């Protein structure tokens, strides 16, 4: 049960602004009144998405370290784990403790949206298996932490400004990991790769996209800017 | 151009 101070710190701030912003009552609740259509479903959950965006964007802004690197490769990093992050955050909702509320609705609202079922079966396999690794908060906001933080991304003009950043985060989820599950672990490497696994969906997501269609409507502007189009 | 996440990036 080690976990040095310097730790313990990041975990607790990390944890801190991790559960800050939150998504607003209105567009939260607008699941479980208002009702079923393909194309409301589509507004709804293409609305949420919009605002995850801006909630995330304020997270790895007051991430340590975050406003000290070139604003360029800021965005980068952002343009770079918005999907990612959602795909995280999609896992975190989805699997593990059922509140007994809209959650379990959101899931019917995606089904059927216009999205083609052939994406949302192994979508909801991959959040299936993360939910095997019987995760925490701890692990989400670090796992979305350290994803926000990849130095591996395809612009940023210095990678080691941004590992620096990194390694601690994923110094913290590793010795999290003993503690938490030790009876393998392997744990702690099967993340990382949840983390490549996720990054091939960041590719079938943008396809999917093209394909995504419901009578006409249009995603929200950042949407199009953040989600290319 | 990214001109919507940059605004947000800045002063949200
Ligand atoms: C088949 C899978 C769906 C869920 O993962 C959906 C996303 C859209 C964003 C969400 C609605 C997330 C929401 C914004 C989280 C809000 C929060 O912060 O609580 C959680 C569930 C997500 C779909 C439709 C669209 C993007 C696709 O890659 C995955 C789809």
């Amino acid at each position: 049960t080690e976990l040095t101070v310097d730790q313990q710190t990041l975990l607790d701030y990390i944890m801190d602004s991790y559960s800050k912003q939150r998504m607003p009552q209105e567009i939260t609740n607008k699941i479980l009144k208002e009702e079923f259509s393909a194309e409301e479903n589509f507004l709804i959950l293409t609305e949420m998405a919009t605002s995850h965006v801006q909630i995330l964007v304020e997270f790895t802004k007051r991430l340590p370290g975050f406003q000290t690197l070139d604003h360029e490769d800021q965005i980068a990093l952002l343009k770079g784990s918005a999907v990612e992050a959602m795909f995280l955050r999609s896992a975190e909702i989805f699997n593990k403790k059922l509140p007994a509320g809209h959650a379990d609705l959101l899931e019917e609202r995606i089904r059927k949206s216009g999205i083609s079922d052939e994406y949302i079966t192994p979508m909801f396999s991959f959040y299936k298996s993360v939910g095997e690794l019987k995760m925490t908060q701890e692990e989400y906001a670090l796992l979305t932490a350290i994803v926000i933080l990849s130095p591996d991304r395809q612009y940023i003009k210095d990678r080691e400004a941004v590992e620096k950043l990194q390694e601690p985060l994923l110094d913290v989820l590793q010795k999290l990991c003993k503690i938490y599950q030790p009876e393998n672990p392997q744990h702690f490497a099967c993340l990382l790769g949840r983390l490549t696994e996720l990054r091939t969906f960041n590719h079938h997501h943008a396809e999917m996209l093209m394909s995504w269609r419901v009578n006409d409507h249009k995603f929200t502007p950042l949407l199009c800017e953040i989600w290319d189009v | 151009e990214n001109a919507l996440l940059r605004y947000l990036l800045d002063k949200d």
